[PDB]
């Protein structure tokens, strides 16, 4: 019935008789030489014209080429048949196994949960990781973003909290990938058959080969199968592999789009295209979703409108620092950055409340001091100065800790720490109770016990 | 024959159109007559419908809409060889001291492709 | 669409069609510039990158009715500028300027029935006396129309329906 | 009286024998840069190659409504409008 009239990049224009035209959002599909295509309807033209963004490869599309106006928006398999199975952006196999046993399917564009139906929990959330749950814990059915640049341990701490987390949790799970590297996508894969975990697991994977209409929709998917594990009133945990990935794939089409451009050349949607987004991973009184991603941050630009935005739709945040990585401290946590909702007194105790702003207070001075240091030297401080820099840089080295999927990379047997061992052990640093060992006993120790061992052998 | 006619001048820009058939490639050199002087464009892109975009080699005052243009069918075309020692030279390859015509033996053009 | 850019010359040609008393052939011609404009063939020349003055004299070619010195000096003028696929706007603007300037207006009316024409007497007398023009009536009926009627004059709209009625009060939640 | 002037209007514009480009052929509109403006090619694709004149290609990158741009393989400054 239509017909193609312009192709720019992944952008294709359709024409359409008039008493015809396909509502937003419809799927539309194409046959594109041995091949089928689906497009999705983003704006109506003008007389009968209709702007969709290709769910494939453009190339090879003539102009002429007549179209199929499927009546429905793209809708993909859910439920427990997607349990343990690769799915595409469309919904699907991607696995070499047969079709997926589906009885339903939902429309992965969605409203979200209204605010009567929303839900609030103080039940903290323990992980294996003593930075974390000491600078910034979280709560079931809470959020948590890692924000950081390339290459300083985005994806190793997420699948540490997948390994602490998501095994001894029991309900299921989903992961996302989205625009990010497919060998890590097959690692984790594998590693989860070898578990015999995988049967717990829906993934969907939109990797960077993907062209940029399916790494725009992957994410909504994932969020689709996310929420109907949800309404059917389980305990969910969601992990997307870099959100980031989401607005910069609007980014790639927005100008084609014919959209004047914003701030630092971003599509002028950017807040309501996260926003819509992120307002449908919530728990809710019928079910809860737990919820990690990560979050690139382009050119270490902290400030940067995608950052900027998403810091506001968090509950916990973790920013790691190329300066840290660069040490060699592990896991490259900035604690004077890191915060969380749930640092707050009533829900945490008094306790552990006092030693994380001990802690934030002692490594806020030493930043004060270290730009005298730098000239001077450090003889020129004063007696407690030296002292209050001697306690920081051994708490620097005892924020450190082994990793199981850092085992492969250091060499070194991986460490869980209770919330107990990490409260008394900072709390006695800063009190000083360990004023007489060396800095290199704190490095990678699991505990303040492990720290003293390690000190009798220096 | 000159064959094409100054439509719109905007500072050092001028543009020319021609026939349909005969547009000038790009990099070709045009002139005309500003007055009582010879003014060199070259050519730096062809626009629809016979229209060449140009920058002039010179002054673009005194220049009206509707002047005509000659193609010179090659780039700019300057002198070289033994006759160019000591002497001083415009970009279009004309004497800059007094010291009287230069005894060319070729003119190469000055665009060309590396080795 | 074309609307914007064709208005200066509709106002254009119907000034000048004034003044020599020439409206109806005008109407007449440009209807055969337009008609000209719809086909195949010369629709990809006017996409060409032809120069204004050989795309115009091959239009002006084809376009043999034309009023020479007058209509084909308007293609002409559009050529120079590369209007003339909105002449099917040129025209139709030209007609909307007609009928104002001879205070007439064309008027709709849409019912669940065939109306008893002594109802379009009522209805064309009281139109006449709604807008100070002569009404030209031109009737329909709808199946959508549930009982009663919609009077559609301009953009300016009176519903009498039982449908309109009826998704008026079901308003009223 | 529109059939009429519509096989009349068919009619001259063959006595004055105006026609299309055929399919797989166009002309070259403009030229800038490396960048070059095709009229026709009806049937091209999203990324095919493009022969010009010479022994040398263009690769369409957009497929506009009313032309195709291509980027050429090589030198460009001996390509010329109407080609
Ligand atoms: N806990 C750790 N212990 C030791 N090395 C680590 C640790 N975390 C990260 N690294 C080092 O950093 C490298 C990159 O880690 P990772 O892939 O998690 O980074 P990322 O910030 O998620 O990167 P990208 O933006 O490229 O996806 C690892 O291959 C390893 O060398
Ligand atoms: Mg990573």
């Amino acid at each position: 019935t239509g017909k193609i009239v312009q192709v720019i990049g992944a952008v294709v224009d359709v024409e359409f008789p008039q008493d015809a035209v396909p509502r937003v959002y419809d799927a539309l599909e194409v046959q594109n030489g041995n091949e089928r295509l689906v497009l999705e309807v983003q704006q109506q033209l003008g007389g009968g014209i209709v702007r969709t963004i290709a769910m494939g490869s453009s190339d090879g599309l003539r102009r002429g080429l007549d179209v199929k106006d499927l009546e429905h928006p793209i809708e993909v398999p859910v439920g427990k048949a997607t349990l343990g199975r690769i799915m595409n952006v469309l919904g699907e196999p991607v696995d070499m196994k047969g079709e997926i046993g589906e009885e339903e399917r939902w429309a992965i564009h969605r409203a979200a949960p209204s605010y009567e139906e929303l839900s609030n929990s103080q039940e903290l959330l323990e992980t294996g990781i003593k930075v974390i749950d000491l600078m910034a814990p979280f709560a079931k059915g809470g959020k948590v973003g890692l924000f950081g640049g390339a290459g300083v341990g985005k994806t190793v701490n997420m699948m540490e909290l997948i390994r602490n987390i998501a095994i001894e949790h029991s309900g299921y799970s989903v992961f996302a990938g989205v625009g990010e590297r497919t060998r890590e996508g097959n690692d984790f894969y594998h590693e989860m058959t070898d578990s015999n975990v995988i049967d717990k697991v829906s993934l969907v994977y939109g990797q960077m080969n993907e062209p940029p209409g399916n790494r725009l929709r992957v994410a909504l998917t994932g969020l689709t199968m996310a929420e109907k594990f949800r309404d059917e009133g389980r305990d969910v945990l969601l992990f997307v592999d870099n959100i980031y990935r989401y607005t910069l794939a609007g980014t790639e089409v927005s100008a084609l789009l014919g959209r004047m451009p914003s701030a630092v050349g971003y599509q002028p949607t950017l807040a309501e295209e996260m926003g819509v987004l992120q307002e449908r991973i919530t728990s809710t009184k019928t079910g809860s979703i737990t919820s990690v991603q990560a979050v690139y941050v382009p050119a270490d630009d902290l400030t940067d409108p995608s950052p900027a935005t998403t810091f506001a739709h968090l509950d916990a945040t973790v920013v790691l620092s190329r300066q840290i990585a660069s040490l060699g401290i592990y896991p490259a946590v900035d604690p004077l950055d890191s915060t969380s909702r749930q640092l707050d007194p009533l829900v945490v105790g008094q306790e552990h409340y006092d030693t994380a702003r001990g802690v934030q207070s002692i490594l806020q001075r030493y930043q004060e001091l270290k730009d005298i240091i730098a000239i001077l030297g450090m003889d020129e401080l004063s007696e407690e100065d030296k002292l209050v820099v001697a306690r920081a840089r051994k708490i620097q080295r005892f924020l450190s800790q082994p990793f199981f999927v850092a085992e492969v990379f250091t060499g070194s047997p991986g460490k869980y720490v209770s919330l107990k061992d990490t409260i008394r052990g900072f709390k006695g640093i800063m009190e000083g109770e360990y004023d007489h060992l060396p800095e290199q006993a704190f490095y990678m120790v699991g505990s303040i016990e492990e720290a003293v061992e390690k000190a009798k052998k220096l | 024959m000159a064959t094409g006619k100054i439509v719109q001048v905007i500072g050092a820009v001028v543009d020319v159109e021609f026939p349909q058939d005969a547009v000038p490639r790009v990099y070709d050199a045009l002139e005309v007559q500003n007055g009582n002087e010879r003014l060199v464009l070259e050519v730096q892109q062809q626009l629809g419908g016979g229209i060449v975009r140009t920058i002039a080699m010179g002054s673009s005052d005194g220049l009206r809409r509707g002047l005509d243009v000659k193609d010179l069918e090659h780039p700019i075309e300057v002198p070289v060889g033994k006759a160019t020692l000591g002497r001083i030279m415009n970009v279009l390859g004309e004497p800059v001291d007094m010291k009287g015509e230069i005894g060319e033996e070729e003119r190469w053009a000055i665009h060309r492709a590396a080795p | 669409e074309f609307i914007t850019v064709a208005r200066p010359y509709a106002k254009a040609a119907f000034d000048f069609a004034v003044e020599h008393q020439s409206v109806e052939r005008w109407q007449d011609m440009l209807a055969f510039a337009a008609e000209v404009t719809k086909n195949e063939q010369m629709a990809e020349l006017l996409s060409g990158a032809l120069a204004p003055e050989t795309l115009a004299e091959s239009f002006i070619a084809v376009a043999g009715e034309q009023l020479d010195e007058n209509g084909q000096n308007l293609i002409r003028v559009m050529a120079e500028n590369g209007r003339l696929n909105a002449l099917p706007d040129v025209l139709e603007q030209f007609i909307h300027l007609r009928a104002v300037s001879e205070a007439t207006a064309e008027v709709d009316v849409i019912s669940a029935a065939a109306l008893s024409e002594q109802q379009l007497a009522k209805i064309s007398a009281a139109m006449e006396k709604r807008l100070s023009r002569k009404v030209k009536l031109n009737a329909k009926i709808d199946k959508s129309v549930m009982a009663g009627v919609i009077i559609r004059a301009g953009d300016m709209v009176i519903d009498g329906s039982v449908r309109g009625r009826l998704e008026r009060l079901a308003d009223v939640l | 009286n529109s059939t009429e002037i519509s096989e009349l209007i068919k009619q001259r514009i063959a006595q004055f024998n105006v026609v299309s480009e055929a399919h797989n052929e166009g002309t070259i509109v403009s030229v800038s840069d490396g960048v070059i403006r095709i009229h026709g090619l009806a049937d091209a694709m999203q990324g095919e190659m493009i022969s010009l004149p010479g022994n040398r290609y263009a690769i369409a990158l957009n497929l506009e409504r009313d032309s195709v741009g291509a980027v050429v393989m090589g030198p460009y400054a001996d390509l010329a409008e109407g080609m």
